[PDB]
């Protein structure tokens, strides 16, 4: 593997996608990088709202497993055949790897109009793979077949393309220190949030509220999704801290835009260090969570029915190291996360964890 | 996903072994199977991968022409036929599938 060749290998607020060549001869697809799922799933049939798809009949090396997979959720669905084929990633590798592949033949609201990508690369753990955890994940195939370490890292530069470095850490994608937080459970990239701070003022909440259901790092979620109680506290704190006349109720919930930066507060998320007595904060400036769409803006944070999702809103500010080998998630500030000659994110530490509980994940 | 390797041993240069790996606790007939090797003080090295039906096989350039991967889905067994062995082939050979691995079998080649 060549880590320098993986710099700028993603194309981008509708997702970051990697060019992947599938089958014999190779068919070029554009595949969404998703750290919150574990299946390699692509478009199989000729569907509306997409340019191209993976035709299994054109691949001589394709082999069907003889079974289907179905994923159920509230706002849609997708069904596909499970098979096996050779895959290469041009920007990073120069040899093919045998992987599992789901080919989507029917789906509800999956492929949206005006989206460039036509599949998803699930980079989370075997636990989440469908129909079961025995279906070898793409990254597990890659680690084993490509002789790379069990580590990848991701940088998103949309707010400033991006980079998915498969096998390690590229030193040119960051400056300063990498801070590591432990992976509490290996399914999603679940990490422990200790505190949320708005304009230097902590939310007066139990730290279990941040990890109610789970707190995860997900490149396949657009916004910073917060549980309803945490979301209402953040909105109240941002509204109070903001100098201006109040934002509308519709702005907070995402129904309407705000049209027209020192007037808006910083938002910091404290994460436990590998030493449990210490923590570090990942901080986003207003430029990351008041997102351009008279210039009109949308609120980059949304309410969640279940989990606290550290989505693209936050990941845009940081080079994120998914160190599966050492059971930890690294964070460093992205040099590309810069607008109008000003850094739109910060990282700092250490901070004490003496006031907070030893385990903020409920059990 | 339970895996247990066997068939390794001490051989001469130009020798031969036939590794096996018994599988249980999962649908072996639907699983991609891969042999990996690891020697002390050396990097982890992929040997060969075989698809679930056995028709698609891939090999590392270091073993191409000399080693052959195969499987018996009816018997839940993966194989590696090893020919023309040399001292550089000395390692623990283990089978892996879906992020799990077996403890492996020692292959030693020496004069
Ligand atoms: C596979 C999926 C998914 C994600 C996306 N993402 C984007 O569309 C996007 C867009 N922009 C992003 O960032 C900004 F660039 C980031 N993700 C699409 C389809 C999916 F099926 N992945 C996620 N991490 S959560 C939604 C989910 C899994 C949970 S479930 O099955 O209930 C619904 C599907
Ligand atoms: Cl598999």
């Amino acid at each position: 593997a060549n880590f320098l060749a993986m710099v700028d290998n993603l194309q981008g607020g509708r997702g970051y996608y990697l060019e992947m060549l599938i089958g014999t001869p190779p068919q070029k697809l554009q595949i969404l990088v998703d750290t919150g799922s574990s299946n390699f799933a692509v478009a199989g049939t000729p569907h509306s709202y997409i340019d191209t798809y993976f035709d299994t009949e054109r691949s001589s090396t394709y082999r069907s497993k003889g079974f289907d997979v179905t994923v159920k959720y509230t706002q849609g669905s997708w069904t596909g055949f499970v098979g096996e084929d050779l895959v290469t990633i041009p920007k990073g590798f120069n040899t093919s790897f045998l992987v599992n592949i789901a080919t989507i033949f029917e789906s509800e609201n999956f492929f949206l109009p005006g989206i460039k990508w036509n599949g998803i690369l699930g980079l989370a753990y075997a636990t989440l793979a469908k129909p079961s955890s025995s279906l070898e994940t793409f990254f597990d195939s890659l680690v084993t077949q490509a002789n790379i370490p069990n580590v990848f890292s991701m940088q998103m530069c949309g707010a400033g393309g991006g980079s998915l470095v498969l096998g390690g850490i590229e030193p040119s994608l960051y400056k300063g220190d990498i801070w590591y937080t432990p992976i509490k459970e290996e399914w999603y990239y679940q990490i422990e949030i200790l505190k949320l701070e708005i304009g230097g003022q902590s939310l007066n909440l139990d730290c279990r509220e941040y990890n109610a259901d789970k707190a995860i790092v997900d490149s396949g979620t657009t916004l910073l999704r917060l549980p309803q109680k945490v979301f209402d506290a953040v909105v109240e704190a941002v509204a109070r801290a903001s100098l201006i006349p109040e934002f509308s109720d519709g702005f907070w919930t995402g129904s309407q835009l705000a049209c027209w930066w020192s007037y808006f507060p910083k938002i910091s998320i404290y994460l436990r260090d590998e030493n449990s007595s210490r923590s570090f904060r990942i901080t986003i400036l207003p430029q990351l969570y008041i997102q351009p769409m008279y210039e009109c803006y949308r609120f980059g944070i949304s309410p969640s029915t279940n989990a606290l999702v550290i989505g693209a809103t936050v990941m845009e500010g940081f080079y994120v190291i998914f160190d599966r080998a050492q059971k930890r998630v690294g964070f460093a500030a992205s040099p590309c996360a810069e607008i109008a000659g000003a850094a739109v994110s910060e990282i700092s530490g250490p901070f004490s964890t003496e006031d907070v509980a030893s385990n903020c994940v409920p059990a | 996903v339970q895996l247990q390797e066997s068939g390794g041993g001490l051989v001469q240069p130009g020798g031969s072994l036939r590794l096996s790996c018994a599988a249980s606790g999962f649908t072996f007939s639907s699983a991609i199977m891969t042999w990996v090797r690891q020697a002390p003080g050396k990097g982890r090295e992929w040997v060969s991968t075989i698809g679930s039906d056995g028709s698609i096989t891939t090999y590392a350039d270091s073993v191409k022409g000399r080693f052959t991967i195969s499987r018996d889905n009816a018997r839940n067994t993966l194989y590696l036929q090893m020919n023309s062995l040399k001292p550089e082939d000395t390692a623990v050979y283990y089978c892996t599938s879906a992020g799990r691995r077996g403890p492996g079998t020692q292959v030693t080649v020496s004069s």
